[PDB]
């Protein structure tokens, strides 16, 4: 018996029924309640300023023309009969190249209730546009949006709601991190209106907080351009009369300086600007070119060849411009990475 | 007359249906004829195939008496009558083509014969052993077998000409050589049971000629140009360091090429043991000039840059003795 | 032969509802998942997923789908899996699915005369799997492959691993060049979200990041640059263009490592065991010159002004070497 | 040095429409925001336009003030309208990407002078 | 009501021929277009193209839609777009573009009491603009976006920008990486083909690039390295290992600046301005290791048979050519 | 509009799309016709290359004549996937793409006689066999190959429409080539007997030249400047034992750089280029002059250079002969390579 209900309900539901049409077309608006559960915060891609989210997009509305009475209180709606049936066109303001999964049957569910709450979730896969300001580059924050709403109807059509208090609608999975590069720090659930040229519409926003983890970049770049510093630095304590050792010193430090300046701009979309990291490299570039040009003034004062012999003619003194280079250099690199690491560890 | 002949034979046809679904297995002749064999990726371990693959086999319920003896079609038909699972096995990325109109033709013969040909590039899969490389010879596969019907249901065959092969030259193999064909029939016992797999083998060698210019001419002649140092005086300390370091620095970059086109394997290629080797040898210079400038100047041993001038072209010339023959003729 | 069945055949499908599960009213259907691994196709550190191709086998019993008379197992058409009642298993890993289509859709049909029934599928997933890359390259990693029902909860449904030991095959026969599967487990359990409860099957393996590439590529050429700075020690203090030029091109090989080794592999930006061991390496070649600026320093600035400069390199020679020696004894037993 | 210096009216019974230029940095990317200080050290928040066009407002003056940036002019504005004694404040114009932000002040790095809004009915 | 709206917008689509265009043997119907643009997501040298994710909204009025009696623009479901004439526009510039699909296909219908249509997009194309890379990174691109009826000619279909100049909104918004967009442009013309008149709109931008990512990169080190060169004219001549070692490095500095510049700029194979400007700087560099090679040979080959006059020579010199170098150069190309 | 609707739903009426024009009666002749818009990037990593066409076809069909007011009626989508179009498809195509935005982009023109012309908008991405020993001095000839699928010769045949040369016409700013130079194309028509018939194929050969004044500044004049380099310590003295090894051993490390990316910059082929017969050459050159240091350092003997005013070293014989050997071989090399393949 209860098979024979059951067609027989799915049949009367869709007859009269224009699924063209809006719920209360020119009655009311339709209140559409959404929630987001994020099961994997994917991806942020850097170089192309876009992330990946992957969302159980939920959505509830009420249709008056999808009441029924039967035995169960919920139905359940194979997605054929989905399709016949009227569904808010909801989508991302922000997205790029966005999937709805299929696999293996296409990953939507419809449930109707006996006084005609409609309930609506699916499975997607959102990829957003997030824009980045690249300014304190790799010791940044920047707000990732996910912003949401109708695309045909507007604010006096259809309303966008959430489903509960804000906060607590948009739902992070405990282990969908998912990140390697950021740092998911919380996220702020927001709403909102455009002005478009064809009307004012009700956008949902979710903006997700991202703090950029820097202890990749210690080693790779600041630890070396730092120590290629203090080497270039090193050749001051070395005597005067090594002029092949100071040179072949000097210009190494600078090639090593270039083969670091190659492999940490690799790493970096091509901002406009100085990124912080790139006002870091320059600066360190130059105590390096600066250290050779203070052995290119030590060896125009040279005046002799030969150094100091250890059982002793006249012989060099060690030059002022060395004894004041000891202290000058040190002190403002040392400086300078008190200015440096405290006014981008503020920002 | 031809609107009459196919309206009457697919009134009652049902395409869900086997021919000859309870009597025996439907025999299937297959037949292949290969436009392209693309790129041999190494990283992915894929290659590239594009093939136009025609099958025959008889269905009974297709049988038309009349005068035009063979029915020329389009894709429009293939839809409506019974089409074979056949899917390949070691594929990845498999593509139809669909441009113009899609590429597929379907011929009916009055006898019950059914010729249906469609045109397919199959990204397959072949997991190339890439020991002894660049030396290496693969024989890369494309299976194929049916779905969902076992051996009892259908059963594949190839023809006289089985594998057709072009004109081998306008192909897209870059670090390979097309050097042999070979089919064969097997019988796979998965869970749902036993087909009958044909598979085709693809044999294909090196080109070698990019690794000698590239790695192993640059290699031996920086080795070569560590024993530069040997005919260089002893008391001259600046002009062997610098032979030493600057040696091994271009030893150092020359490991760039060496694993480039290969993905990230755990055993040592016979590229990569010959760029270790010539690293060593590299190495090994600037520790005997280091050893010979402590144990004369620093405090036979004095002698070592008159035994150094034998030992190491002999060892390094008895290394290429037994690398170039193990390697080719081994 | 054909034509009683052609007539079974459209009498199952007549009067046929595909919005209907397997006993509809009563007790759930018992959906048993089987799946027969291709292949692995590619493990990514840097998207954080793997791609796997495997036959994917679905048996449960639908009572409408039952015929006499015929003693034969109806392998249909697979169009005809578009008019049945099929799960709707979806995989939650999954970023980036397909069915493949040379030279038809690779489903499979299978009608038992018990009304059993068989649905394959040939799926390629990229499924998503968290990585913990501290330990890189001497890391284990376990992935995933969540299957789940997307409507039907633990009352309308049920799943099961079919043969619970042997239901997962060809894993065994697997050939990863980067990694090796140590195990696979599979778990059966009931997880719970806000719409509802849903069962859930887990295929999970371990993969074992093999070394053979490393040792040959980062770490033993890392050693003998290492190595080739402590030739400075055994060179006379007098010789300033070749103790320098040594250990100058010494932090030049080690940076010219670096960074190659941060471009073939994958960019991973958090610090892992290989960057704890290249930027190491790179202080004992960083100290080794600093080394004779501290003997140049003494024997020549504080020379004349009147500590010990054959003491400070016959020091350098037993420490340097036992403080790297003490440096792979600390990285080798804590990473392994 | 980056000026957001900002304009419009002091003194209304009535509408107003107080503006922002700024000057210094191309804006358009970050989020041009208005506030409102009462005596009393209460920064609240009215409203914010991001990059797309999205009108953002505080549940106290959602349906009577209306932001409007311009982008080739850097500058945003607030149509003021339907105004009560309650809203006699200071008017901050604000600026910066919203990190943790959009309703909050220290998310907002540059700063306007202030524009005393006076009402008496 | 709602029950006689259904019945209104069956009669429209009753015996509707979509097959047909409006006004089928009279008059060409009048498409007034709309642009909104989102976002220029990237603007790529190597494959010569750029990424337009924009609202493309098209107007034009159909006798055969006109409804009476319901005060409201009727918006519909965007699956009745499928069942109404809508035209055939295409792009030439397209290489790839797709209308998004997530979470249903993002069209709109709203129709208008008097038989005015809507039918906006959200195209996210891939439009084809080549480049004229020989002042790379100094110059300016026009890259277009052609819009134009493909089966339809100008006797049965024409376009206009509607609204004018103010059609095409959201650039000002657009905020690029490496470019900034100049002015962008409205063009209605008529143009002839094989098959017969069609009317075209156009939408063309001015990218101008900007040149603060490049100093950095590739000008600033490549000018610190030929100065670095200029260090062996203050050394002694009998420093052979020091004024060797300087402009030997010096030229090994200067290729691995352009064979790693060559593989982190966009590969485009041939001559452009930054090219002259390395190889401009190698020569520099390469003189300046000769101007030790020809003191060296004048001392001790040519010596048994001045010195310090040449290394006094250089010295004002290669300063001054580099100088004048880089007058020539920053004038030519700014 | 009813007399044009009820013209348009009678003349599907008894229409079979499964069956050619003149199946029983005569050969289809299939007039085709290709207006290139964009000639696109020519891939050598693929040996493929892109191009933007409408492509063209036109055809009799006397079971499509109609009778009224008008003698072109234009059809947009619908129509054209219920009547007979030839299974025309490219023999070389890899993956092509038919535009569907916003609409697919075809026109179907019946004319009151029966004539159809049907075009479309495809990118097709041919494959171009390229052999790549003359790198980067070489020419190619990059095929479009079209004919039909199922169809053999006797039942349908291909022509072009007004003329061979005149047919497949470029358009004046569709050159979209970076690093080639399309020097005009030439078609043919064909017969490909394969082992199901004989099938008519139109060929279209388009004539590709690659500029090399990319390759000079960035491979040729560098390596050209380092062997140069090289030999620039022929003229130092020979007690320089430090300073003229460094031209010796970095030289090497130079070319070293410049042989890496210039290869990598260049697709994967298996044998000697003609950029790589030049830098391995190159690179023998300056492998060749710290050959000669080492020795002219055997014959030394003595460790002091020339004072300003005991005995003193002599300029070394072997070294006043590779001053003039070396600029010699590499000079008459270069001549004997930029006729070699400047020639071709
Ligand atoms: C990679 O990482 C993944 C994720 O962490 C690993 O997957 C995990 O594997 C372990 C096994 O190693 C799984 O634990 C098992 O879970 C099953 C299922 O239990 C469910 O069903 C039972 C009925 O069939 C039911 O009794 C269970 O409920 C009890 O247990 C839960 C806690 O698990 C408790 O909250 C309840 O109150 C109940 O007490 C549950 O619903 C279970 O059958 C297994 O139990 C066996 O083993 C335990 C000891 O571990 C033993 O005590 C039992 O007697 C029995 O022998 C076991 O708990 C785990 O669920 C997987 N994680 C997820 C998220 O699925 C994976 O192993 C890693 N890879 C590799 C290769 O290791
Ligand atoms: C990049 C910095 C460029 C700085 C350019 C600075 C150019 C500049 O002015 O150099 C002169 C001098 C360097 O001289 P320096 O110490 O190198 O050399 C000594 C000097 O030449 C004496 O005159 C010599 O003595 P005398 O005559 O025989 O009795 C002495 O000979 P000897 O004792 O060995 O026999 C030489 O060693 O500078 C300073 O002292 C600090 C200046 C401020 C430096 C600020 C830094
Ligand atoms: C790649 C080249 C390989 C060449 C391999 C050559 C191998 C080989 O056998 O060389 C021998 C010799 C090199 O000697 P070279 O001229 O360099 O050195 C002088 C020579 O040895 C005199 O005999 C010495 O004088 P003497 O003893 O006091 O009387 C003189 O002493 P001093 O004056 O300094 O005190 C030396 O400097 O060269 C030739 O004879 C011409 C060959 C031209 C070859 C030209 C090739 C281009
Ligand atoms: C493919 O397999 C078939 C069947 O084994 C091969 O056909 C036979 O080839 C042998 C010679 O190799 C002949 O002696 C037989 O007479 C052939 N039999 C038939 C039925 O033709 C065929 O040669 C194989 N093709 C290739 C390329 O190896
Ligand atoms: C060009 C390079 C690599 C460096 C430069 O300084 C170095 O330390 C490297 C070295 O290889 C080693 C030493 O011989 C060198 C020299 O004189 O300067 C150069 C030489 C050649």
């Amino acid at each position: 018996d209860n098979t024979t209900v059951f067609t027989r309900i799915l049949d009367r539901l869709l007859d009269g029924y224009d699924n063209r049409l809006r719920p209360g077309l020119g009655e009311r608006v339709t209140e559409v309640k959404t929630d987001i559960f994020v099961t994997s915060f994917g991806p942020v891609s850097d170089h192309d300023m876009e992330y990946t989210i992957d969302v159980f997009f939920r959505q509830s509305w009420k249709d008056e023309r999808l009441k029924f009475k039967g035995p169960m209180t919920v139905l359940r709606l194979n997605n054929l009969m989905a399709s016949k049936i009227w569904t808010p066109d909801t989508f991302f303001h922000n997205g790029k190249k966005s999937v709805a999964h299929n696999m293996t049957m296409p990953n939507k569910l419809l449930r109707i209730t006996e006084d005609g709450t409609l309930l609506y979730t699916m499975r997607l896969t959102v990829r957003a546009e997030c824009p980045m300001h690249l300014e304190d580059f790799p010791m940044d924050a920047h707000a990732c949006p996910l912003k949401f709403g109708s695309y045909a109807y507007t604010r006096a059509e259809v309303v966008y709601e959430w489903t509960r208090e804000p906060a607590r609608s948009v739902v992070v999975a405990e282990d969908g991190s998912r990140l390697n590069q950021y740092d998911l720090l919380g996220q702020t659930v927001d709403s909102g209106i455009v002005q478009s040229s064809t009307g004012e519409y009700v956008v949902m926003t979710t903006h997700f907080h991202l703090k950029r983890k820097i202890g990749y970049f210690v080693i790779q770049t600041y630890l070396p351009c730092i120590m290629t510093v203090i080497l270039s630095q090193v050749s001051f304590w070395l005597n005067r009369e090594s002029v092949p050792a100071r040179t072949v010193f000097g210009v190494t430090t600078v090639l090593t300086m270039t083969t670091l300046s190659i492999s940490a701009r690799n790493s970096l979309p091509k901002v406009a600007y100085a990124t912080a990291m790139d006002w870091f490299i320059a600066v360190c570039y130059a105590f390096v070119f600066s250290a050779l040009i203070e052995f290119a003034t030590v060896n125009y004062f040279t005046k002799r060849g030969y150094a100091w012999d250890g059982k002793s003619k006249t012989f060099n003194s060690v030059s002022k411009i060395d004894r004041l280079s000891r202290i000058a250099f040190p002190l403002l690199f040392g400086i300078f990475n008190l200015v440096y690491w405290a006014t981008y560890l503020n920002r | 007359d031809v609107t009459v002949i196919l309206n009457n034979l697919l009134e009652g046809y049902d395409n869900k249906l086997r021919p000859d679904i309870g009597v025996k297995p439907t025999l299937i002749h297959t037949d292949m004829y290969v436009n392209s064999i693309g790129p041999v990726n190494a990283i992915n371990m894929e290659y590239t195939i594009d093939i136009f693959f025609a099958q025959t086999w008889y269905d009974r319920r297709l049988k038309f008496n009349s005068t035009i003896k063979v029915l020329r079609l389009n894709s429009n038909m293939v839809g409506k009558i019974w089409i074979p699972d056949t899917f390949f096995r070691n594929s990845k990325k498999a593509d139809a083509h669909w441009i113009t109109t899609p590429n597929r033709m379907l011929r009916i013969w009055n006898d019950g014969r059914v010729l249906y040909t469609l045109r397919l590039t199959i990204d397959a899969e072949c997991q190339l052993q890439l020991h002894n490389f660049p030396m290496d010879e693969h024989s890369c596969p494309l299976e194929f077998s049916s779905y969902g019907y076992p051996r009892e249901e259908i059963v594949y065959q190839w023809k006289r000409s089985s594998v057709e092969v072009g004109d081998t030259r306008s192909w897209r193999l870059y670090q390979f050589s097309f050097v042999g064909l070979r089919n064969t029939t097997e019988v796979v016992k998965t869970t749902s049971g036993d087909y009958v797999v044909m598979s085709v083998y693809f044999d294909l060698s090196r080109r070698m000629g990019y690794f000698t210019i590239q790695t192993y001419i640059p290699c031996t002649l920086i080795v070569v140009l560590s024993w530069v140092s040997f005919w260089i005086n002893k008391d001259a300390v600046p002009a062997r360091t610098s032979l030493g370091i600057t040696t091994v620095l271009t030893m150092t970059t020359l490991s760039t090429i060496a694993r480039k086109s290969l993905p990230k394997v755990s055993y040592v290629t016979a590229m990569d043991l010959f760029v270790s080797v010539c690293f060593i040898f590299v190495f090994s210079a600037l520790v005997e000039y280091g050893t010979l400038h402590y144990f004369v100047s620093n405090r036979r041993i004095a002698k070592m840059d008159s035994y150094a001038r034998i030992f190491f072209p002999t060892a390094f010339c008895l290394f290429n003795l037994v690398y170039w023959v193990s390697y080719l003729y081994l | 032969n054909m034509s009683f069945v052609k007539e079974t055949v459209d009498k199952l499908l007549k009067g046929y509802d595909i919005r209907l599960r397997p006993d509809f009213g009563g007790p759930p259907v018992c959906v048993g998942m089987n799946i027969d691994i291709a292949s692995i196709d590619m493990v990514s550190e840097v998207n954080m997923d793997y791609t796997l191709t495997m036959y994917f086998q679905q048996y449960w019993r639908d009572k409408r789908l039952a015929y006499s008379g015929i003693p034969l197992n109806l392998t249909l058409d697979n169009r005809v899996a578009d008019q049945l009642w099929v799960p709707d298993t979806y995989f939650l890993n999954d970023k980036k699915s397909f069915v493949h289509g040379v030279t038809v859709k690779n489903r499979m049909i299978r009608l038992h005369p018990d009304g059993t029934v068989l649905y394959g599928l040939r799926i390629t997933t990229t499924a998503a799997c968290m990585m913990d890359l501290r330990r890189y390259p001497l890391d284990e990693q376990n992935c995933t492959l969540e299957i789940e029902s997307y409507g039907y909860t633990t009352d309308d449904i049920e799943f099961y691993w079919r043969g619970g030991d042997k239901a997962v095959t060809g894993v065994e026969r697997i050939e990863l060049p980067q990694f090796s599967i140590v195990e696979h487990r599979l778990v059966s359990r009931n997880v719970v979200f806000a719409t509802g409860a849903y069962p859930r099957l887990s295929l999970s393996f371990r993969l074992k990041r093999n070394i053979g590439y490393f040792i040959l590529q980062t770490y033993m050429p890392s050693i003998l640059i290492t190595i080739l700075s402590w030739v400075s020690f055994w060179i006379n203090y007098d010789a300033s263009a070749a103790r320098v030029a040594l250990g100058i091109t010494t932090v030049l090989t080690m940076t010219t490592i670096n960074t190659h080794l941060r471009e073939t592999l994958p960019k991973i930006p958090y610090v892992k065991a290989i960057d704890m061991y290249l930027m190491g390496c790179f202080v004992f070649v960083f100290l080794a010159l600093l080394e004779y600026a501290f003997v140049n320093y003494i024997f020549f600035g504080r020379g004349p002004q009147r500590t010990d400069v054959n003491a400070i390199d016959r020091w350098s020679r037993i420490v340097f070497p036992f403080t790297f020696s003490l440096f792979n004894l600390v990285y080798w037993l804590y990473y392994v | 040095q980056v000026q957001l210096q900002e304009s419009g009216g002091g003194l209304v019974q009535g509408s107003l429409r107080v503006s922002c230029a700024a000057s210094g940095r191309t804006f358009t990317t970050y989020i041009m925001a208005w506030f409102r200080q009462a005596p009393g050290k209460e920064r609240e928040f009215l409203a914010a336009m991001d990059q797309g066009r999205i009108q953002y407002y505080g549940d106290s003056v959602r349906g009577r003030f209306t932001i409007s940036r311009d982008y080739a002019k850097n500058s945003v504005d607030l149509q003021l309208d339907g105004l009560r004694p309650e809203d006699t404040a200071v008017y901050y114009c604000a600026a910066g990407a919203g990190f943790w932000g959009l309703r909050t002040a220290s998310s907002y790095h540059y700063w306007g002078q202030g524009t005393q809004v006076t009402v008496s009915s």
